[PDB]
RNA sequence: GCGCCGCUAGAGGUGAAAUUCUUGGACCGGCGCAAGACGGACCAGAGCGAAAGCAUUUGCCAAGAAUGUUUUCAUUAAUCAAGAACGAAAGUCGGAGGUUCGAAGACGAUCAGAUACCGUCGUAGUUCCGACCAUAAACGAUGCCGACUGGCGAUGCGGCGGCGUUAUUCCCAUGACCCGCCGGGCAGCUUCCGGGAAACCAAAGUCUUUGGGUUCCGGGGGGAGUAUGGUUGCAAAGCUGAAAC
RNA sequence: UUACGGCGGU
């Protein structure tokens, strides 16, 4: 049924550590445990290995992504800018 | 006294009477 | 050379002058600005052609 | 304009009003006979048509649908029937 | 009382027009309330015209124009006297004052 | 005025006073029925039966020829659909908006027009249930909605 | 990103209603090697040696390869099913003109 | 802001100045680069939108008004407790970013005093993504729906009809303009329609000649949007909401 | 540029 109303995933930390540190964690913690859609096989099997490592159950492909999330928004902006600098000036 | 600055010195004042009631439980 | 020679009289602005006035008529139709983005490594004889005859 | 006899309107005051709002309401539309150049087939297309009208004998296009009143494509015969 | 029929502003079917900024005090006004004035001033200052045509490289050179579009808040438009106070029935015309160029 | 928009337009078709068949129409009451039986089997719905035989058959309105409506003779021998045409096109539109809004989650206006359409579905379904047109256990669920539309 | 994609995935959901089609890799591999395939559509997701050996058989059968601009999960919704699909082959267009189009 | 030059001793700021930056060469002039904001003039008593609101090109969408309609359904409708969706700005939480602007703050002036105006600098913030908060002079200070009651000049969008001018047009169809009519909209100008306490209003008219439908809400000024209970929010606070006097 | 106050009742 309805087991919580606020804490969600950070109900395992009990009464401990502070409300605002447990609220800070539960964005990170839903995101590192989430399955992501694979960009190579389309199956939602991107599970996280160690920190910075992202891996497919099927097609067995390992991706070097962000720490707590698959894409870091800093690393998507760069990939936009690198392919822009590669089509501008044509070196 | 202006009515938006009357509202401030009662909003500043009913967070001060809300806090003394919190002290003397 | 034929490109830059076309816009001393600005025949580009006069060519879209004729080709647009069955849509809405226009009157002050210029090429407002031309900006250079690239240069092809500067072969020396190409500049020496431009100052020839 | 107090004693305007609004039971017997003039036909040119009746015509320059809405298709509603008249003394008795009536459409502005009509059925028209269209003869193509080079066929023995009378076609009975509606004036405010909405479709790509195709014929049977020479099954070419006969009118283009538009906003208000359907436009006959090539120069073709025309009469307002009834 | 409602002083004017529009509220000083030429918006009718809108909820928000763009805020622009006044020129001589940098105050933020709506674009429709703002008192525009488009100055087509000659850049030469007409007393100084026979001192640049006698020292030019031509005998017939058309002088360039300076196209500065001012726009004011109503506070600085009344102080710099580009809009004058008007009587309570001679407010109601939208014609600008006549030219008087010569 | 208009139901879920503040427009008060006046544009709807104005029938003539004469209910009679036009003199030039040398065409029976039976032949227009069997033509309806042809081209309604060609996937067409009763709102678009009457427009193609207005524009290329001279039949101004079928009820002036046959005496019965278009959907009313589809229904006489069992080849009119279960859903009505107006309830079908609302559910076709509500699936289309909701499919947009999954990809475009941040569209606050597709979100607003969705609940206006979805309320027109239930305002119209509450009518056909009282007229025994839909079964009284019918319900527009979203998770079955795309199944209803073709 | 505005006008032109429902040239190729409005025609694709019209062949799907009218004509014939096969989905999946090893079904368009049967249809390509016995003449029945007409226009095979590859997703932008398929592994790059699978894309090669369908581009190589279609040269052998003189058929066309349209490269669909989308995911294999996106080509599946564009077909009108709840799958993902890299490779389809239409083996009869219903009444549309996908072959009579650019590829 | 930074590079590479050029020549010079001031630049900047002001009612006057100063704090400040400058021969480890400012400011200015040239050429480049990068970053983040923002889309001038065109831009209107113009348009769209339920309101907030919305402005560089082209692009995948999904919607919508009006008009046109001899299509279809045939009372399916109006307003709406409870319940929801959207909601400027500031604000709060987290991640990016950080150019300008800049609450707090430091400093220079100005004054009797300046904790202000003014000047130099600058934090949070302004920008994006995600979650919240749900209020504004959120204003036409005017609920929504329906009809009826003057004229006129226009404008925006469809539709219809007209002399003529102009476009590849050397013919045509479609455009640009010219003259009208029709519906819808933004408004304007006039009027003893009528109303009003008048300002003013073609609605705020059709009201002691008083009743078209329906929702919300007001009852002298303060106390007071307070106290208190409930409820929402991380918080700030929102909602409901008195009385003694 | 600076320009701040004017006891109560009549
Ligand atoms: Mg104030
Ligand atoms: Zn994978
Ligand atoms: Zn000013």
């Amino acid at each position: 049924a309805k087991r919580t109303k606020k804490v969600g995933i950070v109900g395992k930390y009990g009464t401990r550590y502070g409300a605002s540190l447990r609220k800070m964690v539960k964005k990170i913690e839903i995101s590192q445990h989430a399955k992501y859609t694979c960009s190579f096989c389309g199956k939602t099997k991107m599970k996280r290995r160690a920190v910075g490592i992202w891996h497919c159950g099927s097609c067995m492909k390992t991706v070097a992504g962000g720490a707590w999330t698959y894409n870091t928004t800093s690393a998507v902006t760069v990939k936009s800018a690198i392919r822009r600098l590669k089509e501008l000036k044509d070196q | 006294m202006r009515a938006k600055w009357r509202k401030k010195r009662m909003r500043r004042l009913k967070r001060k009477r809300r806090k003394m009631r919190q002290r003397s439980k | 050379k034929e490109v830059v020679n076309k816009l001393i009289p600005d025949s580009i602005g006069k060519d879209i002058e004729k080709a647009c006035q069955s849509i809405y008529p226009l009157h002050d139709v210029f090429v407002r600005k031309v900006k250079m983005l690239k240069k092809p490594k500067f072969e020396l004889g190409k500049l020496m052609e431009l100052h020839g005859e | 304009p107090l004693a305007k006899d609004l039971l017997h309107p003039s036909p040119e005051e009746e015509k320059r009003k809405h298709k509603k709002k008249r003394l008795v309401q009536s459409p502005n539309s009509y059925f028209m006979d269209v003869k193509c150049p080079g066929c023995y087939k009378i076609t009975t297309v509606f004036s405010h048509a909405q479709t790509v009208v195709l014929c049977v004998g020479c099954s070419t296009v006969l009118c283009q649908p538009t906003g208000g009143k359907a436009r006959l494509t090539e120069g073709c015969s025309f009469r307002r029937k009834q | 009382t409602k002083k004017r029929r529009n509220n000083g502003r030429a918006k009718k079917g809108r909820g928000h027009v763009q805020p622009i900024r006044c020129t001589n005090c940098a105050r933020c006004v709506p674009k429709d309330k703002a008192i525009k004035k488009f100055v087509i001033r000659n850049i030469v200052e007409a007393a100084a015209v026979r001192d640049i045509s006698e020292a030019s490289v031509f005998d017939a050179y058309v002088l360039p124009k300076l196209y500065v579009k001012l726009h004011y808040c109503v506070s600085c438009a009344i102080h710099s006297k580009v809009v004058r106070n008007r009587s309570r029935e001679a407010r109601k015309d939208r014609t600008p004052p006549p030219r008087f160029r010569p | 005025g208009r139901m879920h928009a503040p427009g008060k337009g006046l544009s709807q078709s104005a029938l003539p006073y004469r209910r009679s068949v036009p003199t030039w129409l040398k065409l029976t009451s039976d032949d227009v029925k069997e033509q309806i039986y042809k081209l309604a089997k060609k996937g067409l719905t009763p709102s678009q039966i009457g427009v193609i035989l207005r524009d290329s058959h001279g039949v101004a309105q079928v009820r002036f020829v046959t005496g019965n409506k278009i959907l009313r003779i589809l229904k006489s021998k069992g080849l009119a659909p279960d859903l009505p045409e107006d309830l079908y096109h609302l559910i076709k539109k509500a699936v289309a908006v909701r499919k947009h809004l999954e990809r475009n989650r941040k569209d606050k206006d597709a979100k607003f027009r969705l609940i206006l359409i979805e309320s027109r579905i239930h305002r119209l379904a509450r009518y056909y249930k009282t007229k025994r047109v839909l079964p009284p256990n019918w319900k527009y669920e979203s998770s079955t909605a795309s199944a209803l539309v073709a | 990103t505005k006008k032109s994609l429902e040239s190729i995935n409005s025609r694709l959901q019209l062949v799907m209603k009218s004509g014939k089609y096969v989905l999946g890799y090893k079904q368009t591999l049967k249809m390509i090697r016995q003449g029945k395939a007409k226009l095979v559509i590859l997703a932008n997701n398929c592994p790059a040696l699978r894309k090669s050996e369908i581009e190589y058989y279609a040269m052998l059968a003189k058929t066309g390869v349209h490269h669909y601009s989308g995911n294999n999960i996106e080509l599946g919704t564009a077909c009108g099913k709840y799958y993902r699909v890299c490779t389809l082959a239409i083996i009869d267009p219903g009444d549309s003109d996908i072959i009579r189009s650019m590829p």
